[PDB]
RNA sequence: GAGACCGAUAGCGCACAAGUAGAGUGAUCGAAAGAUGAAAAGCACUUUGAAAAGAGGGUUAAAUAGCACGUGAAAUUGUUGAAAGGGAAGCGCUUGUGACCAGACUUGCGCCCGGCGGAUCAUCCGGUGUUCUCACCGGUGCACUCCGCCGGGCUCAGGCCAG
RNA sequence: CGGGACCGAGGACCGCGCUCUGCAAGGAUGCUGGCGUAAUGGUCACCAGCGACCCGUCUUGAAACACGGACCAAGGAGUCAA
RNA sequence: CCCACCCAUACCCCGCCCUCAGGGUAGAAACGAUGCCCUGAGGAGUAGGCGGCCGUGGAGGUCAGUGACGAAGCCUAGGGC
């Protein structure tokens, strides 16, 4: 398996992923960019939040006609949601990596989520029958989803530019 | 702008055979060097007829030629730039020099059999490259089928 | 253009704009002139006007093509049947309109001028008499030959 | 060694002849095509279209083919192809085929190394 | 009769098995052939009178064509070796190629290709180290 | 299945056409430039005795 | 038994449990769909999870081949890096900035000295081949002659931009 | 008689000439400096000045109207015989 | 009415491309002669006509062609013609 950040070495890192996820892609791309960057303990804290609907995941490329809150204001936003089954899903995988960093050696407590990343799976494909005889899709938006958590952490002068030197530094 | 009411012309003849027979390039490479290099306008003119099409290269029978070769011309070598071909209503042959593209197997026996001579191109351009006492002869190119139904 | 005057351009040479060429006064030459006043401008050029023309832009017509009259050999060897056998003999031919004025003019390929330095006037598809460019200015053709050349 | 002494490479026209529209239309490759419409600008070349490409464009017939170092590249798949270059090394250079392998290749670079030719990518698969 | 050196040259001016095409120019793998170019001067399997010279394992090889054993192809060369010095070969060389009139056109390309042989018969000079450059390759 | 498939080819053309075969085959300098190795070959054309 | 035929949207509708699955009361209509690897060697064992799976760790020549399997394009999407954005963008000519690059150059040839290392220097003799007067091979060089190499010096020619 | 701009095609000799030890006479040489590398040059992205309607197609004389085009890949239309 | 000035793909001079036309080039030291050298003029284009080239699948011949020391294919803000 390869992970799209190529640059992370395996040893000092803890990685986590899991594919085919019947849950929504675009759910899981926001909440997974509302924790991008931030360190272990409070992304969990943050996604029990969500969960509990005391901290809003902010939504900001699909967020379309959605609805406004007053717990967007953490984030600068109005729109903003409670993701839960993606907050489900993310923290299952958070808590994967966390106990693969346990099982490397590492230090949980100073890890960061350097690396997290949503992808669209292949759609479930069901029907639903609209009217005059007609049948249309109602079809399932799955995703892959990867994190990797890591410790928290003058030449070619010319000769009159060379003598002005040279002069500036004698007085 | 420049203003042309009339138009220059290229040109409409050839100026090289459409064949790729490589004795008739070389035949040209030789005709075209007389033709450079000597004043005679039978070099030209035997230059431009082998760059010819087949139709207007009509065969030329020994009957013709010897129609050709009466009233003084006797003496004088018979040039043709087709086939020379047999015509067996012509009974008796004169002795005649005849050079030509090419000759059918039976003009060139009943030539050589009256006692004439047979000659090919560069033949005549080795002994008369200025084609000096020659009788140039062409054969009748309205004689087709096509020209008859235009 | 209509086809009168357009055919008149072309037995004159003037193909294109800001063409010249020297004409013998003829009624004959004269009448062909005045019916193509609407797109000429013509005159009485001096011998100055005649020199640097010739000195300057000067090519002969040799087996159909524009040759540069850099040598007087080139003179002699299409004029000189004539007597005409260097260019200051041909200068003279064409400035006294000798009797080999029309193989002189004619060997002579029509002058392609440039547009004046100066400009032309501020109406310059009006007649000469009316403060254009147009028609008959006489010896006044030496300043446009002069700006022109 | 050095090119033989030539005039200066002039190039009228550097930047590529981009086909219309495919700047827009994904579908449609850069590679130039005529417009044939009868109502197209860049055919009837209205100011400030694209250009049309055209002979007056053509290079000069000295300086023809000639790499800015002034050789002709002449391409070579082994020892004997480079060998054609022995007289030639003023005015041709050697340009490896794609398909040769590192080896061969090592063995062309010595061998144009003896002939004093110039080889164009004699960098690479080392 | 019905064979020339023109004639053969018709016959393969436009392909032949030693033909080299590309767009920057017609090269020919004949051995008879100085300078390696496609042309009737320098076709030497067609001409009846040629020239070719071959590296040796010191110095050159030159091959010249008898004219008299056309139809034999064993017995056809005159090959002689110049193992000497470069002025002796250039000598000898030019003295076949122009004394006795045995293509005097091509006694300038004999020359060359005899010079351009022993040149490539010297001992090669190390390169220069390639120098980086910028700020990806020198960093 | 119907295409012309066959070329209906005059004997006199084909007899030509062997004929100049025949005669260019006696010609060393096109066996070296239709690319066959002749250079030990003791004469064109090469006739073996018929005993071996 | 063959082919200047087609190469899985082609070639028969059918390279596959295809006149099958499926549809129609019926007569009839009628698909889609090939490829891990040489060999399953198709992941022991540890660990996290209810599980699916994940992470280590093997197997393989390669898992950048994991029974979603040769290669793996585009449309379209995610992350990362760079940039632009006062009611469209895109494009043409020309600078500029930033980022990233291909060449070219590195020295050649020729004279004058000095130091080496060798005699395939010129002439003559014999043999052989040739284009029949030119060459090759063996002997003779006895070092002010040839051929390479190394140190100096000098002339000429050498890359980019300029006055 | 000054002042300025743009250009240097060709590549042994041959010619017409002149002010004739030579020349400004059938096309640029001579002298000098810095640098020898991303400096010149090139590609990409963006800003800036100026320029710039959406492609077929149809109609007639032409426009306008009208019709087709969400996007991408693969097929896809002057062939064979007499 | 007068003076100066601004700029078109128009005009003049120069370079380069192509087309057309006119010449030269073998007792060949001689040429992709289907080449090379010299000179001049010209350059918009729908319907339509003609020429030359580029590319794809397959066949004969040839290159003593390339290739597991990596063919074909694919990606490429990397280059050359």
């Amino acid at each position: 398996v390869r992970y799209a950040a190529t640059e992370i070495a395996p040893t000092k890192s803890a990685r986590a992923r899991g594919s085919y996820l019947r849950v929504s892609f675009k759910n899981t791309r926001e909440t997974a960019q509302a924790i991008n960057g931030w360190k272990l303990q409070r992304a969990l804290t943050f996604l029990q939040n969500v969960i509990d609907k005391k901290e809003a995941v902010p939504m900001r490329r699909y967020a379309g006609s959605t609805g406004r809150t007053a717990q967007g204001k953490q984030w600068g936003v109005s729109r903003a949601r409670w993701p839960v089954k993606s907050a489900q899903f993310l923290i299952g995988l958070l808590k994967n990596a966390e106990a693969n960093a346990d099982a490397k050696g590492l230090d949980t407590g100073n890890l960061i989520i350097k690396h997290i990343q949503v992808n669209q799976a292949p759609k479930q494909r069901r029907r639903t029958y609209r009217a005059h005889g007609r049948i249309n899709p109602y079809m399932s938006n799955p995703c892959h989803i990867e994190l990797i958590l890591t410790e928290a952490e003058e030449s070619h002068l010319s000769s009159r530019q060379r003598g002005v030197r040279i002069r500036r530094a004698l007085t | 702008g420049i203003d042309l009411r009339w138009k220059h012309v290229r040109s409409s003849h050839r100026k090289a055979p459409k064949s790729d027979n490589v004795y008739l390039k070389l035949l040209v490479k030789l005709y075209r060097f007389l033709a450079r290099r000597t004043e005679a306008p039978f070099n030209k003119v035997v230059l431009r007829r082998l760059f010819m099409s087949r139709i207007n290269r009509p065969p030329v029978s020994l009957s013709r030629i010897a129609r050709n070769l009466k009233n003084g011309n006797e003496k004088k070598t018979v040039v043709v730039v087709a086939t020379v071909t047999d015509d067996n209503r012509l009974l008796q042959v004169p002795k005649m020099e005849v050079a030509a593209l090419r000759f059918t197997a039976k003009a060139r026996a009943r030539i050589e059999a009256a006692g004439g001579r047979t000659l090919t191109l560069d033949q005549l351009a080795l002994e008369k490259p200025t084609g000096a006492n020659t009788l140039l002869l062409r054969g009748p190119k309205n004689a087709r089928e096509a020209v008859k139904h235009f | 253009i209509p086809p009168k005057p357009r055919k008149i351009l072309q037995l004159l040479r003037l193909r294109q704009i800001n063409n010249g060429v020297f004409v013998k006064v003829t009624k004959a030459t004269a009448e062909m002139i005045k019916i193509v006043e609407p797109w000429v401008a013509y005159g009485y050029p001096n011998l100055k006007s005649v020199r640097e023309l010739i000195y300057k832009r000067g090519y002969g017509k040799v087996n159909g093509q524009r040759i540069p009259l850099t040598d007087n050999a080139i003179i002699e060897e299409n004029l000189g049947k004539y007597g005409i056998i260097c260019i200051e003999d041909l200068i003279h031919e064409i400035f006294t309109v000798g009797p080999n004025f029309k193989q002189a003019a004619n060997f002579l390929w029509p002058f392609k001028l440039s547009n004046p330095n100066g400009g032309f006037r501020p109406r310059k598809f009006k007649h000469f008499i009316e403060g254009g460019d147009l028609g008959n200015r006489e010896e006044h053709i030496n300043a446009l030959i002069r700006a022109m050349n | 060694v050095a090119a033989k002494k030539h005039v200066p490479i002039v190039k009228k026209r550097t930047k590529r002849f981009m086909r219309h529209q495919s700047d827009r239309f994904k579908c449609l490759d850069s590679a130039w095509r005529k417009p044939k419409g009868i109502d197209n600008r860049v055919r009837r070349r209205f100011k400030g279209n694209l250009a049309m490409p055209s002979i007056g464009y053509g290079s000069n017939k000295k300086t023809k083919h000639m790499m800015p170092s002034g050789h002709k590249a002449f391409l070579v798949h082994n020892v004997k192809d480079v060998e054609l270059l022995l007289m030639h090394n003023r005015t041709y250079a050697a340009e490896i085929a794609h398909n040769v392998s590192s080896r061969k290749r090592i063995d062309i670079i010595t061998r144009a190394k003896q002939l004093g030719v110039k080889v164009t990518n004699a960098k690479a698969k080392v | 009769s019905n064979v020339s050196a023109d004639l053969i040259w018709e016959v393969s001016r436009n392909y032949n098995s030693f033909l080299v095409k590309q767009r920057t120019g017609t090269f020919s793998r004949d051995a008879l052939n100085l300078t390696n170019q496609h042309s009737r001067k320098h076709a030497g399997f067609v001409n009846d009178k040629a020239l070719g010279i071959v590296p040796a394992e010191k110095g050159v090889k030159v091959i010249a064509k008898k004219v008299k054993a056309a139809n034999k192809p064993a017995s056809s060369l005159y090959t002689v070796t110049y193992k000497s010095t470069a002025r002796k070969a250039y000598k000898a060389i030019a003295s076949q190629a122009a004394k006795h009139g045995y293509r005097a056109d091509l006694r300038q390309a004999a020359v060359a290709r005899a010079s351009a042989i022993l040149r490539s018969q010297r001992p090669v000079k190390p390169e220069p180290p390639k120098k980086l450059r910028g700020a990806a390759a020198r960093r | 299945i119907w295409r012309k498939w066959h070329v209906k080819i005059n004997q006199g053309q084909k007899r030509f056409a062997t004929a100049s075969a025949l005669a260019a085959s006696a010609v060393a300098p096109l066996l070296m430039a239709r690319g066959h190795q002749v250079s030990t070959v003791p004469e064109v054309p090469l006739v073996v005795d018929s005993a071996a």
